[PDB]
């Protein structure tokens, strides 16, 4: 839909990029790349690198030997990672696209598949010359990480098979042939079953978009790289880190309501954990593990692991009991609001930290052996060799109810930290003679709609075949929650022309018990859905806001076949060029119910520096430097809040249609 | 490879058993089977049956309707377990072989795979016309319960691709094409399935044998089965079941000795289990449950059955307080004679426990729920689909420690009661005029050796590939195995006698280096061999070649060379006669370069004949003997120093590589034993 055009040039090179995403398990020794990458020679090239000292390392490291072909590439241990990281500034400090494209062409060839796309996706998000480019959704790179084993393996099946042997029976399966594509229904772990309640909320924990947006967050910016790229924005990187797991926690929360499961359960690691997660999902040797109920943290085979946990935390307990300390050679008060960045960087262990480029295996991550221990696998047989759990990927970390206990119990921690900051005036806040006199919304409705994607990475095929170009096609489908568009419109009196900063926040109404909510205590469950800015003229002005255009959602990405298609038309994708990293629209609204679950909406008009000048969106929020999440970035004292640019509007979300995704995948 | 010649009638009937276990994941909409089960009308087969009240039973809940196809099918499940005992009824009933096989290819084609698989397997043992045919192995019937998931995904793989990517390339994976069919090789398991010392062993307890042994214990005489069927045996089932794990458990400490690893631990509902199991399986919906080390057995979901449980446990402790008590309408004496077949069958929660012709829905079974604690799994979904561990299946149960663990918790309880039993005397065991004068053994050593079966039925074939029964696919892995050895045996008698001649395998050493007593030692010894021999009056000297030990077996002969043997008029002896013994192979425990000390028992005593009994097993002595006397029971070590007894130091060693794996190194080639 949303599109944007581009030259014969782009085009070749971005058809040259998705040929890596294409058939990923498999080579084809006939294909332009094998040809490339077989006999090319990075020593002989050297000089085609920005960086020699990166080259270097890279080769050295390889001719010492990388992982396995056929093993299970994660990110969260030292070895793989390094090999990783060293591919990645290989990827990154080519001199131009030819040579990262000869690049790539080579470790496609040589490489660890897993490997390979992990650090290529990077690379082609960070380079500079690759602005502009697109990556396809992470859920057609890596389907196998995106659905249950039950859907896997008919899909094994039916291959194996060469087709369906009898149409009919299939059929009661979700199994079908349609055109050129064989189809999977696919149902939600909780049909088939149900062990604790954390399973009423497998649409969202499991839905493919947000454990891809998950994935995108990471790639967009590793713990293990710098943020020296980005500048500015490196002295904000805390900042985005809590952001991002406050504003996630806060959504998360808004499902829990809705499904009647309230506040997010809070462990110890000298004790068992009461929620456990039974992953239906494998790999090519493996089972993912499994955390029963009541798992104990706290076995001789963690006692070292809880010990540097229990520290890691301790630590940061006495950075909140001094204000002002040296920690990581910088001074720290934390009555400075900046001091957010290094809290952020804190938990995360990021190269950011330290002031280095590359994170290095001494500078042992919380996060790393937190995941470790919650994923209750047993320990890994070598380095390339252990048992997955969902916290071991990006892609299917957030199917796990431990993954929000996890970043919970951060996010808290730096909420404490929160409390140090002054809370914003009466005249910090008040935008003098504006005056929000109404605002009124339209119909709050979800709804599930049935959903397909291209899974063929997932299927094997024969020598044959490929040369062939034989098709086998597979796509798996099934309900997404998804939201009617709606017009939010603000009635505002300015007293005069003024230039406006315009937010909105949704909020819970009620706790689990009909407490109404206090943003003294409630501000953090506030999740942000729009910054716009408007002009503001003398009298009655009124504003009118489309969901369609809030700025913090993203469109579908688009499947790769119909990205292809749209190359042909110097056509591209918008949203998937720029807009990637953000959540997708249709998540924007919890799941409602039949008669209208209440929240409530927070509006807030604030006065923008003029500009002088015409203004467009990624600068102009550059320009006024208010921290992320203004003006609900600390405490809130209600008395001392409230203000006539302010505005809550009492709301209800509907579901209309169906109420149960499994009736979409009835036979 | 020995054979026995069979017909022309035998060959065409045995040939029509076989091709039901043929693609077994699938239906050829060619086959004979399927022509025949779509002609079968089974709402107007009523004349088919001898009993009228099992079809009628069976009509019932068919049309209420079964376990789908593609659910795990497992016999420890109530609704499962009435649907396949009923399918079985009907199978066992069938009053003709030709109404057996409609009925056979009916169930083949439209009920799920693993009811009828196993209600098949069982009526064949199980039926008088149908007994004396031969039955496909059980790990070629159920790949997928003997291949653990690294080698069944590449198959999976090796099917998608047709082949190999580039051949060499897959040599290094360890699949090979040899004679137009594929073999991958397949290791034994990590720590990352067996997460502590246990692992030591994965030789053992996943060998393919082993499991099927077990497997075929079961369908030779199913707990939800009464006796009738082997008349004067219901008086003995209960020493049977002791007998079974007790040997079992023996066979099994032999090899924890060997590695190092001292006796099974003890556990208690009230804490958590110390040693865990990944199992490497999956199902059509789940991957297989995890129980991690540590796991603790006491929460939520299995408090009321450790409630139960702990009761069962408890009140088989009141019983041995009473000695004499009404229990299941009977009154029962602990020095009685029918004492051992009680315990037997109060452990297992017989049909025989209690009226029933087949066992009762509501009868609530120590083993089942014991299974179901320490599988560690979830609680199941809905009655027909729950979440399998190993525990849930003949097939897999010897895979898990945790099944040791057990059953060595029910053969200790009877241990407890057999302190009632009254300990053999001096002229009881005492041989007049008869004594071993001396014993002697071949060389014992054991080896590893690849082993091959074709794992084709849990491989999908397409549409045109079923017409020809496709089986491209094998699975070679180093078995346990020892050369065959002789012992030769030294007596003098006064007289001319028949005599029986037992020979049994135990310990020599505690962990301590210690002699074990016979008092402490008694139930760690399995029986290797009975015979009996006219002895002559002098002196004379028996041999015995461990090939005719009368406890274990040749290996199976896949299902091709089966029929290749059909084809010339023959079957595989030992799969006819005796397809329920242990093995060959594990006969001994692994070895070491220096030897590794064991004892071996010999015993001889006065043959007194009793009427054939007709057997669910492996014939044993034809004698009013206990099963594994005279080691049924506590000793006192005096009266065991008789003159025809001996007791015999004995060094098992190793040759060739000492771990399996180094016979699936791509490029490497292994230290063969000769
Ligand atoms: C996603 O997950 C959902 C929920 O788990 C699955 O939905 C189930 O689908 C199965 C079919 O695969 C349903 O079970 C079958 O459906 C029919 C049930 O009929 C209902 O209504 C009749 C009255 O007409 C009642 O008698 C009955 O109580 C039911 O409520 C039956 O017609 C089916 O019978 C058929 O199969 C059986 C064996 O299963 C044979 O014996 C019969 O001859 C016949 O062929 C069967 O019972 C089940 O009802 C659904 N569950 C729910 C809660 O609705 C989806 O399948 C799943 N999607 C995917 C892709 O996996
Ligand atoms: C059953 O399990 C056993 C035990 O784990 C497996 O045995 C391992 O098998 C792998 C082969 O799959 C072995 O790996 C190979 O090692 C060879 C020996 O290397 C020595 O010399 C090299 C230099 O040549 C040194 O680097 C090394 O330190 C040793 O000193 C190598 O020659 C092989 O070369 C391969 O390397 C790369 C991968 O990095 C490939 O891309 C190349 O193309 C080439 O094939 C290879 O690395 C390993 O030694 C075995 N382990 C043990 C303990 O003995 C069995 O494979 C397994 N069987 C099955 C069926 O699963
Ligand atoms: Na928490
Ligand atoms: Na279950
Ligand atoms: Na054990």
């Amino acid at each position: 839909i949303k599109t944007k055009n581009v030259d014969a040039v782009f085009v070749e090179k971005q058809k040259k990029i998705l040929s890596f995403f294409q058939d990923v398990s498999q080579l084809n020794t006939d294909d332009e790349y094998y040809k490339i990458g077989k006999d090319y020679d990075i020593e002989m090239n050297m000089d085609n690198y920005t960086n020699k000292k990166a080259v270097e390392e890279f080769l050295k490291m390889y001719r010492t030997g990388f992982m396995p072909k056929n093993l299970e590439f994660s990110v969260f241990y030292d070895k793989m990672r390094d090999e990783a990281i060293a591919l990645f500034h290989l990827f990154y400090y080519a001199k131009d696209f030819e040579t990262f494209y000869k690049t790539a062409c080579f470790a496609r060839v040589h490489l660890n598949q897993g490997q390979f796309l992990y650090a290529f996706y990077i690379a082609v998000i960070q380079r500079s010359d690759c602005h502009g480019f697109v990556v396809p959704a992470p859920y057609e790179v890596y389907p196998k990480m995106f659905m249950n084993m039950e859907v896997l393996q008919k899909i094994y099946v039916t291959k194996m098979q060469d087709g369906l042997i009898n149409p009919e029976a299939a059929a009661k399966y979700g199994i079908h042939k349609e055109n050129d594509y064989f189809v999977y229904k696919a149902n939600y772990s909780n049909a088939v079953l149900y062990n604790n309640e954390e399973q009423r909320l497998t649409y969202f924990t499991e839905d493919i978009g947000m454990n891809a947006y998950y994935y995108y967050f990471h790639s967009h910016l590793p713990f293990w790289w710098t943020s020296e790229k980005y500048g500015a924005l490196k002295e904000r990187r805390g900042e985005v880190y809590f952001y991002f797991y406050q504003q996630l926690l806060a959504r998360y929360y808004f499902e829990r309501l809705t499904n009647g499961l309230g506040k997010i359960p809070e462990f110890s690691w000298y004790s068992p954990i009461k929620t456990g997660y039974y992953p239906l999902m494998l790999t090519k040797f493996t089972p993912f593990a499994q955390r029963p109920d009541y798992y104990n943290l706290h076995t001789e085979e963690n006692y070292e692991r809880v010990r540097f946990l229990d520290t890691y935390e301790k630590t940061f307990v006495q950075f909140l009991q001094k204000d002002h300390f040296e920690a990581f050679g910088q001074k720290i008060d934390f009555h400075d609001p900046k001091a957010i960045n290094f809290v952020g960087n804190y938990w995360q262990d990021n190269a950011d930290l330290y002031g280095e480029e590359v994170t290095k295996d001494y500078q042992r991550s919380y996060e790393v052996f937190a995941r470790r221990v919650l994923g209750a696998a047993p320990m890994p047989f070598d380095k390339y060799t252990f048992m997955p759990s969902a916290m071991d990927f990006y892609q299917t970390s957030l199917r796990d109810p431990a993954f929000y206990q996890l970043y919970n119990r951060i996010v808290e921690y730096i909420v404490e930290f929160k409390q140090y900051l002054k809370p914003y005036t009466q005249d910090k806040l008040y935008f003098d003679g504006v005056k929000i006199t109404d605002v009124k919304v339209d119909k709050l409705t979800t709804f599930f709609e049935n959903f397909e994607f291209d899974a063929s990475n997932s299927v094997y095929f024969s020598k044959e075949e490929i040369k062939n170009n034989h098709v086998h096609d597979v796509k798996v489908r099934q309900p997404r929650l998804n939201h009617s568009p709606f017009n939010v419109n603000i009635e505002v009196d300015s007293n005069v022309a003024s230039d406006a900063v315009v937010k909105i926040f949704l909020a819970p109404k009620y706790d689990d018990n009909g407490i109404p909510l206090t943003l003294e205590d409630n501000w953090m469950k506030f999740f942000e859905l729009d910054w716009f800015t408007t002009k503001l003229t003398a009298g009655q002005n009124k504003i009118i806001r489309n969901s369609n255009e809030f700025v913090i959602f993203k469109e579908d990405s688009v499947p790769m076949t119909e990205i292809m298609k749209m190359l042909d038309e110097g056509k591209v994708p918008f949203d998937m060029s720029e807009e990637f990293c953000y959540m997708p629209k249709r998540l924007m609204l919890p799941r409602g119910t039949e008669g209208g679950f209440p929240f409530q909406l927070f509006v807030f008009v604030y006065p923008f520096d003029n500009k002088g000048k015409d203004l467009a969106p990624f600068e102009s929020f550059v320009l006024d430097n208010k921290p992320l999440g203004f003006p609900l970035d600390r405490p809130v004292v209600d008395a001392l809040f409230k203000v006539p640019n302010m505005y809550f509007k009492d709301i209800f979300i509907y579901h209309e249609g169906e109420r149960f995704p499994y009736k979409f995948n009835i036979p | 490879f020995k054979t026995t010649p069979v017909d022309a009638a035998f060959v065409e009937k045995q040939k029509k058993i076989l091709s039901l276990f043929y693609n077994v994941n699938e239906i050829s909409y060619e086959a004979e089977y399927y022509k025949v089960a779509q002609d079968f009308n089974i709402e107007a087969s009523k004349d088919c049956y001898t009993n009228m009240k099992a079809y009628e039973n069976f009509m019932m809940m068919y049309k209420v309707g079964f376990l789908p196809k593609n659910l795990e099918f497992s016999i420890f499940y109530e609704k499962m377990r009435e649907e396949a005992i009923a399918l079985f009824k009907l199978f066992y009933y069938a009053k003709d072989f030709e109404c057996f096989y409609k009925t056979a290819c009916y169930a083949r084609v439209y009920m799920n795979q693993g009811m009828f698989l196993y209600a098949y397997y069982i009526a064949i043992i199980q039926r008088s016309d149908t007994a004396s045919f031969v039955l496909p192995a059980p790990y070629e019937a159920y790949p997928q319960y003997f291949v653990n998931m690294e080698v069944k995904n590449k198959m999976d793989y090796v099917k998608m691709m047709d082949g190999c990517l580039d051949e060499k390339i897959c040599y290094n994976y360890g699949i090979i094409k040899e004679n137009e069919q594929f073999v991958m090789y397949a290791n034994y398991s990590n720590s990352l399935t067996y997460p502590n010392n246990e692992d030591r062993i994965a030789y053992l307890t996943e060998d393919v044998g082993l499991n099927a042994y077990y497997y075929y214990f079961h369908s030779h005489l199913p707990f939800w089965w009464n006796s009738g069927k082997y008349g004067a045996f219901k008086e003995r089932r209960g020493e049977i079941y002791f007998f079974f794990y007790q040997q079992l458990l023996a066979r099994y400490y032999m090899e924890r000795l060997t590695n190092g690893l001292g006796k099974i631990p003890e556990f208690s509902w009230y804490s958590p289990l110390r040693t865990g199991y990944l199992p490497p399986f999956n199902s059509f919906y789940y991957p297989f449950a995890q129980r991690s080390n540590d796991y603790e057995l006491h929460t939520e979901k299995n408090y009321e059955e450790i409630r139960f449980l702990d009761i069962y446990e408890k009140t088989f402790f009141q019983y041995l307080q009473q000695g004499h008590f009404k229990a299941f309408d009977k009154k029962i004496d602990l020095h009685s004679s029918k004492a051992v077949n009680f315990v037997g069958n109060y452990w297992q929660t017989n049909a025989d426990l209690f009226e029933e012709d087949f066992l009762q829905f509501y009868q609530r079974s120590y083993e089942v729920n014991a299974r179901r604690v320490l599988g560690a799994a979830p609680k199941p979904f809905n009655q027909y689909t729950f979440i399998p561990s190993a525990l849930d299946f003949y097939q897999t149960s010897a895979r898990d420690p945790a099944f040791y663990q057990l059953y060595k918790r029910i053969v200790q309880y009877i241990i407890e009661f057999k302190q009632y039993q009254v300990p053999y005397t001096q002229e009881a065991l005492h041989f007049v005029g008869l004594k071993i004068s001396d014993v002697k053994v071949d060389k014992m050593v054991t080896f590893f050796d690849h082993f091959d079966f074709d794992a084709f039925n849990t491989v999908y074939f397409s549409k045109e590939e079923l017409k020809s029964s496709p089986h491209g696919y094998k699975v070679r892995q180093p078995r346990l195995n020892h050369k065959p050895f002789t012992v030769t045996i030294d007596i003098k008698s006064d007289v001319a006698t028949n005599a029986v001649v037992k020979m049994f395998l135990g310990p020599k050493y505690d962990e301590n280096g210690f002699p074990f007593s016979l008092e402490d030692n008694w139930m760690n010894f399995y029986e290797l061999d009975w015979f009996v021999q006219k002895v002559n009056p002098g002196q004379s000297q028996i041999t015995r070649s461990s090939t005719d030990f009368a406890f274990f077996k040749e290996d199976s002969l896949p299902m091709a060379e089966i029929y290749k043997l059909l084809d010339q008029g023959k079957i595989p002896t030992d799969m006819f006669n005796s397809s329920d013994t242990m093995p060959s192979r594990l006969m001994l425990p692994k070895g070491t370069y220096d030897g590794f000390p064991f004892q071996l028992f010999v015993f001889v005593y006065p043959y007194e004949p009793t009427p054939k009994e007709s057997e669910p097993f492996k014939a044993v002595v034809p004698d009013n003997k206990p099963f594994g006397y005279p080691f049924d029971r506590p000793v006192l070590p005096q009266y065991f120093k008789q003159p025809n007894m001996f007791f015999k130091k004995v060094l098992v060693y190793h040759e060739g590589e000492l771990f399996p794996y180094l016979f699936n190194i791509p490029h490497y080639t292994p230290d063969k034993a000769q």
